[PDB]
């Protein structure tokens, strides 16, 4: 009926394309799909994209001159609002064009036609709230564990486990497996279920409810949830929804061992940088051994062939030692996901998973640590479970 | 290279 | 009849290392070829690495144990003495293995022959020197106008031509061309050759010279410059030899207009600002074009399908009214090279080179409709406009 | 795309 007139300042309108962007960061086939949304109604600009599988809004203040909606190419929008200065941004729909002004410069975009342009998917309602950081960082440690290859679509997604106190975040790609749980805000307290979220834009997806307290989680009440087949993730102006995966998960609480033979622990900023130097000789990136015992762990690498580097390592060790080998970028991913200052190890064979896990001051003590073990496991809120290599021998 | 014993999985 | 045992803090080690392994070969004929050749005597450790194309050797100070040589895997230690902590780092050579270890880190590295590992050329005698900072800003200017393209090995060069006191530097890829003369301390009156230098290594070299010593170009005295085919450069305990290219360069100097029929002045960095803005819609069509009137040139880019951009920007203009268009990358690479507040443009027609030369904020180079006679300047930048549409 | 008038070049 009428066309789209509005003004804001550039990094606000800036800020709302970028988070679409971020959101759907590939080019899909249909070209249409490319186009973002700009809706100007009362005092408000909504941003929105959407490629059937991710959609992504944010709405802003905006002076709105005259209401309207006009589809423009997001990739073009995303540059320019990128680029320009800081200044009051002009927006003018006229014909099929739109005048972008900023300054002393003007853009003139073609429009493109709202036809066959998909409708927006309903968020579905409220499941829940957490606060927005912890749920933005959960997310972060927990990706890192997922798999990449489409060729084993259960793999490429975060498990999503709601049970009215708790929130389980997990994933594996056969090698890690990360668990993360989470306390929250539940709508329904008798609420159960689980889904399969894809993990490649997720995390990114999580950081909704940043600028706020919370983020909401919105998967469906009471019996129906899941039901819709989106998880909706929203705070601040911003929101997304994300079509689930409606593939099986592997039944992963098996594999999380309630005891260890030997634990470890040991400073992770250390670790890490040992890590990185002395895998500098192993070839193809293959493989970092660890010989622990009292007081110290010797780390190494390499062959006569071609070099080998070692180092040696304070650690807080119980138990016989053990010599066990790992995948060195497997091993710091795991390292750098626990965002703690210490680390602490959980061992049984050289051929077995191993357990990491951040120290915190809360930590209840092993008792009879300096003993014999088996040790029982420490209560955690996040675990990285590893698979070992096989040593050459 | 093993796999974590994921059943199924591996 | 000994073997190197020396000792040296972690960054003196890896800022040479690094220096030096970085010009070895991509695919080494012999596992010897990959090798940095280390060599310790009384209070002083040489790192040197060989290469056809070019050679570098690094001097700095060492605690020597016991004198000796050793050739090591140069991209491996390069990669270590970069990660390492920053305290003294232990070598010792035993047999067939180099210990290099440094606090609580180990490392066992195998040795080559040293009796295989070719001699460095020895550097000509030397030709002049010139400022560190003199040379950065030269080579910078100028190399950003070499051609890339190894099937047009001529264009790959950065031209140097010297006659006493002044070097005049010039590189081209066909669409700019870029020149820059400079004042220098040369070794005789009367020195006077003219070389043609691979620009990616020279470009390496300039801007490793930033903050250093004076910089010796040597490519020797009197009327035997050039005829090693190589060029040294040697500063702050480092030197190195390039080979020369072998090729004919075109002949440059007949290009530059001497008069225009419009001449422009613009603020370079407003230029260089807007020029980035515009191009945003221009990826298919890559140019930008300028609408020249008295005052003031509208900027723009893009095509209805695609999308439109344009800005106003002010101009002294005097002469012929001129619409003109250019690759942005293009100009914007030549903008940068001026180094000035601004920028003169000066025109003949739309087919026909535009010559980009540096402005001061204090100067203003007119009265009636031209043609314009060219300022003299020590720097230009050369460009060919592309073709409008339609 | 035209090239400047190198001898040789173009
Ligand atoms: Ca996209
Ligand atoms: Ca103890
Ligand atoms: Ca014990
Ligand atoms: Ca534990
Ligand atoms: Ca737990
Ligand atoms: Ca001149
Ligand atoms: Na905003
Ligand atoms: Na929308
Ligand atoms: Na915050
Ligand atoms: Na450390
Ligand atoms: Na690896
Ligand atoms: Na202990
Ligand atoms: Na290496
Ligand atoms: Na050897
Ligand atoms: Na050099
Ligand atoms: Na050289
Ligand atoms: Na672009
Ligand atoms: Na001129």
């Amino acid at each position: 009926l009428t066309d789209l007139t509005f003004r804001l300042l550039r990094e606000s309108f800036a800020d709302a394309v970028s988070w679409v962007a971020k959101n759907l960061p590939a080019r899909p086939a249909v070209p249409v799909l490319s186009g973002v949304l700009l809706t100007g109604s009362d005092n408000g600009l909504t941003i929105s994209g959407f490629d059937y599988e991710v959609s992504a809004e944010a709405q802003v203040g905006a002076e709105i001159v005259s209401p309207g909606s006009v589809l423009v190419s997001g990739r073009l929008l995303s540059d320019i609002t990128r680029a320009l200065p800081n200044k009051p941004v002009d927006v003018h729909v006229e014909g099929n064009r739109v005048a972008l002004t900023c300054g002393n410069a003007r853009f003139s975009l073609p429009t493109m036609p709202v036809e066959d342009y998909p409708t927006l998917p309903t968020l579905p309602e409220e499941t829940g709230l957490l606060p927005a950081e912890l749920f933005a960082e959960a997310i972060s440690q927990v990706a890192i564990a997922a798999g990449r290859d489409d060729t084993l679509p259960m793999l490429t997604g975060i498990r999503v486990e709601i049970l009215g106190e708790t929130v389980v975040l997990a994933a594996t790609d056969r090698f890690r497996l990360a668990v993360r749980e989470l306390k929250w805000s539940a709508s329904s307290p008798d609420i159960e279920a689980a889904v399969l979220v894809p993990a490649k834009t997720l995390a990114e997806a999580a950081k909704a409810g940043i600028g706020g307290s919370d983020v909401r989680l919105s998967l469906g009440t009471g019996p129906g949830v899941g039901k819709d087949g989106l998880l909706g993730i929203s705070g601040n102006g911003k929101r997304s929804t994300t079509r689930l995966l409606d593939a099986e998960f592997p039944k992963f609480r098996q594999l999380l061992p309630t005891e260890h033979t030997a634990v470890a622990t040991m400073d992770v900023a250390e670790l890490i940088e040992a890590i990185k130097l002395v895998a500098l000789v192993a070839d193809r990136g293959a493989q970092v051994r660890m010989e622990f015992a009292d007081g110290s762990v010797r780390l190494s690498a390499g062959a006569d062939d071609v070099g080998r580097a070692e180092e040696d390592l304070v650690v807080d060790y119980a138990g016989e030692p053990l010599t066990i080998a790992f995948n060195p970028t497997y091993l710091t991913d795991g390292l750098s996901s626990l965002r703690s200052e210490r680390v602490s190890f959980g061992f049984t064979t050289a051929g077995k998973p191993a357990l990491l896990r951040p120290v915190s001051g809360d930590d209840r003590p092993v008792a009879g640590l300096n003993g014999n073990g088996p040790f029982p496991a420490v209560s955690t809120d996040y675990v990285y479970l590893l698979m070992p290599v096989r040593l050459p021998g | 290279v093993p796999t974590l014993p994921l059943v199924p999985x591996g």
